[PDB]
């Protein structure tokens, strides 16, 4: 449950990166 | 122990372990504790260090403690977030997040010239589907004029790229003279509150859009960290599980004296009590004192 | 020698800047200390001397300070 | 023992603040 | 057949059941703000987890709810601020009692929600006389703090406070919304001022009357200090801190009623130090000071350092167009004592900022030996939203208390420092407003 | 909240709207007798005018105790209703322990049998996988340092693209 604690900073500002829907559902039903 | 200059950051902090210290702090100056002098010293270079590394301490609780609205529905968790997020800001020491990042625009660029290298400058905080859609545009105000187009105000050939550049403004989607009228003020107070009720408008659909954009980004990752892992069968799952949770124990172990180590080590212990506390009587939650 | 500013130099601003400049010199030589005007200069000065340079400018230092702080804190 | 509090429960357990700490108390004295 | 604590065990297994619907949530969350149970924490989380599950609400149902949490003086501001998608998705089926009391208990939670807030505002000065002055003082209430600065539904409640007569309550509601909007008219304030005399009925409305002619920096009034007087037990320390704070920046006389404000206060900060806020601890310091009423003694040095601590915090997290003002007039500060070039005015201003005897830090302190002023930016936070743009009482506060430690404060304002050429000319308005103050500078 | 609120005895609700809890009130002049029924408790008292204006005199402050933080709890919330999802569509499998008699033994191909058996025991896989309830909390701590590190900005913690877009507008459009 822990995780690695990080001390950084995000300079810049972009767009959160929206990662691609993987294929567990059309896996599962066929 | 605070340092007299964390303790200032936690006044108007409303989390657990900052309003502790202080309330420590308080009790302290109760019993007949003077206080330090405050250093009037350490020009801007270390007090905006001291400000960016003071308002991580008191925005990473406050993160922690910020719920996202994953998997809503509607526009009001998403404002919830996004106003908890604000108050955070507030609270750490941030202004407005448009006065921040206009004043992270104001001390990137005062130094330069062009528009070009305004653009190349402020290349980060802007997105790129903004600056190319700008560098375009300057491009073609390059071609009508064969000459760096200077970003003085003053300059005709600033105007006439203005000119396109809040067409751009307003195709891609952001009103820029309801925004120019807000930051520029106005005569009467009446036609001031008419721009002003606008601009607050617009900004509440740009931060609502974006702390949706980043929740839908954590929605995105969850997905495919779940779909990811009901793949494996249990026992990979476990031991992959049991070997992270035991090399981050050993990683926070080994490093001893530190504060980060012992605070690891005391939430732990802390979590393993949560777990305890809810094993001795699990449908009513874990005991508080009361 | 050549000095380039980010403003118009004053008149005390110049008594100090040639206090300065005179360290500089090794021997008991003059100096034609020059004025250059540089906005990408943050203040401070550069002084040019054709074989040495000094840049107590506010731009160098910034990007020092910049360094040193990703530097240190890479290590920590 | 069981029943801690309340204050001692509203912390954020994981979260850095330490590490941050760590940087901030290495870093300003050897900045300056 | 009247007991309270087995009630609240069928409460308690109210909400503790799986589908509970809007309804048994309101109706549970009513009775328990009838039976007063402040006490009982974790019910109340029960009341408020079930009022964030709960998916439909009619009207009735969340204006039951938030009248429940605002009168119940229960904040979290997750289920608060949630619970505005039913505000804003049933806003026309609101009657504008329900929405008088939606908008205001969403307001003093401080949710920030300009949809919710401008489209109350337009339904109320589209239709205003469908509303009691309660109802739109309740609604200037919500509006001034969530966080919009709505002047025209301010216009709206200034006309209907102009023509009829209020209440009390009412009254002291509206002057505390006008107090956060900081606007300072008399043709609204001295309105509202001439229902505080047929006595206040509780004493949270003349605390807050108090402290909203303070924060306005009108007057004393001589009878909302009596009524005040009167019923200064009911309070809670937070509370006769903020009704002194707001009487001292008024002018007040009153020893016994400052006497009686303090007798709550003082042992509810001996018997808890830390219990107030630190921006209060300082309020109360500056009431303390300005009025010279007495504490004990492990109180007034308390909140002293307490005072020093909340000038430091003020300055640490500036607004940052303060600084760039703090920072120009102290050049122009440095250039009225007299330096023509930028190194002299650089060291000057560098060594301007001299430190106060409590442990803050001044910007602009000056000491010709025996003689010390101070010059202080008021720059666009503390200034009033009219048209006099007059500065705001907690100026005057850090002015009173500034003086009384030995300085001479010489308020320069940013109405009256933008408007100038160049840094001759204000040099030329900050030796005149420290000539003005003590002309042995 | 605010530190002055006030509400009490003044268009309040003065009945109730479940069967489930009956409560009602006397309006009068200044106090009000209340009756409140939850069953087969009973509670009749009366409050007065000062009495619920001295209720929002101490605050509650309702703060959440969670076994981590509220960040990774609201994360590990919408892994388990992701779980939910998932497991939603392993309740429609069709049942194929019918199947496993030896009158469709020996009546199918032997190719088509094996793959039969395959396909159960990725059956019990799937399912054995799905119901790992407490692997949730240590995925949910594999999104919580990249979004907390979003978080630690430079700028402010608020911002994304279209706020800092519109303020290039305002910075880029006005003089310099």
């Amino acid at each position: 449950y822990l995780a690695p604690l990080r001390s950084d900073f995000t300079e810049e500002i972009t767009a959160p990166k929206v990662a691609s829907a993987s294929n567990l559902v059309n896996e599962w039903n066929n | 122990a605070v340092s007299k200059k964390e303790v200032l950051y936690f006044l108007s902090s409303k989390d657990a372990e900052s309003s502790t210290a202080v309330k420590s702090y308080l009790k302290s100056l109760y019993a007949g504790a003077q206080v330090e002098a405050t250093e009037t010293d350490a020009s801007e270079l270390i007090a905006q260090l001291e400000k960016k590394y003071l308002s991580a301490q008191v925005v990473e609780p406050g993160v922690h403690n910020i719920a996202l609205p994953l998997g809503e529905s509607g526009s009001a968790p998403v404002k919830r977030y996004a106003a908890e997020l604000f108050n955070l800001g507030a609270q750490a020491g941030f202004e407005c997040p448009f006065i921040e990042v206009s004043k992270k625009f104001g001390q990137e660029t005062a130094t330069s010239e062009t528009v070009k290298d305004v653009l190349n400058k402020t290349k980060s905080y802007v997105s790129a589907d903004y600056n190319a859609a700008l560098n375009e545009v300057l491009s073609s105000v390059e071609a009508e004029i064969n000459g760096p187009v200077l970003f003085d105000g003053k300059t005709e050939g600033f105007k006439k790229f203005a000119a396109k550049a809040k067409a751009v403004a307003v195709s891609r989607g952001l009103p820029a003279d309801t925004i120019l009228a807000y930051c520029a003020g106005s005569a009467n107070e009446d036609a001031a509150d008419k721009v002003s009720k606008e601009f607050f408008t617009w900004f509440e659909s740009a931060y609502t859009a974006d702390a949706a954009a980043e929740v839908k980004a954590i929605e995105a990752e969850a997905a495919s960290i779940l779909d990811r892992h009901l793949a494996k069968p249990v026992a990979q799952i476990r031991k992959e599980q049991a070997s992270a949770y035991a090399s981050l124990l050993k990683r926070a172990e080994t490093a001893k004296g530190a504060k980060w180590a012992e605070k690891y080590l005391e939430d732990v212990k802390a979590v393993q009590w949560f777990d305890a506390s809810v094993a001795e009587a699990p449908a009513s939650g874990p005991k508080v004192a009361a | 020698c050549t000095v380039i500013t980010a403003e118009p130099l004053d008149k005390l601003e110049r008594v100090e800047l040639t206090k300065k400049a005179e360290k500089f010199v090794d021997a008991g030589f003059k100096l034609v200390m020059q004025e250059k005007i540089d906005k990408k200069l943050l203040g401070g000065f550069v002084i040019e001397f054709s074989d040495r340079r000094v840049d107590m400018s506010t731009a160098k230092k910034v990007e020092e300070f910049n360094n040193f702080v990703n530097k240190l804190v890479l290590s920590i | 023992a069981d029943a801690k509090a309340l204050d001692e429960l509203r912390k954020p357990k994981f979260s850095s603040k330490y590490l941050i700490q760590h940087v901030s108390q290495k870093l300003i004295p050897a900045v300056k | 057949e009247n007991d309270v604590p087995a009630i609240l065990k069928e409460i308690d297994s109210l909400v503790s059941r799986e589908a509970v619907s809007a309804k048994e949530v309101s109706d549970a969350a009513v009775a328990l703000t009838y039976l007063q149970v402040k006490a009982n924490r974790r019910l109340w989380g029960k009341v408020l987890e079930k009022a964030g599950a709960a998916q439909d609400y009619d009207a009735a149902s969340l204006t039951n709810l938030l009248w429940a949490i605002n009168t119940g003086g229960v904040e979290h501001f997750k289920t608060v601020a949630e619970l505005a998608g039913p505000a804003v998705s049933l806003l026309p089926s609101l009657s504008p009692v329900q929405l008088s009391i939606v908008v205001e208990a969403l307001g003093g939670a401080g949710v920030k929600n300009y949809e919710l807030y401008n489209k109350a505002s337009a339904v109320v000065v589209s239709k205003i006389g469908e509303f009691k002055p309660a109802e739109i003082a309740r609604v200037l209430y919500g509006v001034a703090f969530g966080g919009v600065n709505d002047v025209a539904l301010a216009k709206a409640a200034g006309k209907v406070f102009a023509s009829t007569e209020v209440d009390s309550r009412t009254a002291a509601q509206a002057l505390y919304a006008l107090a956060k909007l900081g606007r300072a008219d008399k043709a609204t304030v001295d309105a509202l001022l001439k229902s505080f005399k047929k006595g206040t009925e509780s004493a949270s409305d003349a605390a807050a009357a108090s402290f909203a002619l303070g924060s306005l920096s009108f007057k004393a009034e001589k009878a909302i200090v009596d009524a005040l007087k009167a019923s200064a037990g009911d309070l809670a320390p937070a509370q006769a801190v903020e009704a002194a704070y707001g009487l001292a920046l008024s002018g007040a006389t009153d020893a016994e009623a400052f006497k009686a404000l303090f007798g709550v206060v003082a042992p509810a900060i001996e018997k808890a130090p830390d219990a107030l806020e630190v921006s209060s601890l300082a309020q109360l310091h500056v009431a303390s000071t300005i009025s010279g009423a007495k504490l004990p003694a492990a109180v007034g040095s308390f909140v002293a350092k307490a005072f020093g601590l909340a000038a430091d915090a003020a300055r640490l997290k500036r607004s940052s167009a303060e600084s760039a003002l703090v920072a120009d007039v102290a050049a122009a500060t440095a250039v009225a004592f007299g330096a023509q070039y930028r190194p002299e005015v650089a060291s000057a201003v560098a060594s301007y900022v001299k430190t106060a005897p409590d442990g803050s830090v001044l910007d602009i302190a000056i000491t010709k030996g025996d003689a010390k002023v101070l010059v202080q930016a008021v720059p666009s936070s503390l200034l009033t939203s009219t048209t006099p743009a007059k500065p705001l009482g907690h100026v005057a506060a850090y002015s009173k208390v500034r003086e009384a430690q030995g300085y001479a404060v010489a308020v320069v304002p940013a109405n009256e420092f933008e408007a100038l050429p160049d840094q001759k000319a204000k040099a030329q308005y900050v030796l005149a407003a420290i000539k003005k103050v003590a002309p042995s500078f | 909240l605010t530190t002055f609120t006030f509400s009490g005895l003044q268009d309040a609700p003065v009945a109730a709207l479940s069967g489930s809890i009956k409560l009602n009130v006397a309006a009068k002049a200044g106090k009000a007798e209340v009756t409140v029924a939850a069953g087969a408790a009973k509670a009749a008292t009366q409050v007065s005018a000062a009495a619920l204006r001295k209720l929002s005199g101490s605050k509650i402050s309702l703060a959440e105790v969670a076994r981590i933080s509220v960040l990774h709890s609201s994360i590990q919330n919408y892994l388990l209703s992701l779980s939910n999802e998932r497991y939603q569509l392993l309740s429609q499998w069709p049942d194929f322990t019918t199947m496993y008699g030896k009158d469709f033994y020996y009546r199918a191909h032997p190719e088509d049998l094996k793959k039969f058996y395959d396909a159960a025991d990725e059956y019990y896989k799937l399912y054995e996988t799905v119901t790992e309830f407490d692997s949730l909390s240590a995925l949910a701590s594999q999104v919580v340092p990249n979004y907390a590190a979003r978080r630690r900005s430079t700028v402010h913690p608020a911002i994304g693209s279209t706020v800092a877009d519109g303020a290039f507008t305002n910075f880029l459009l006005s003089k310099q």
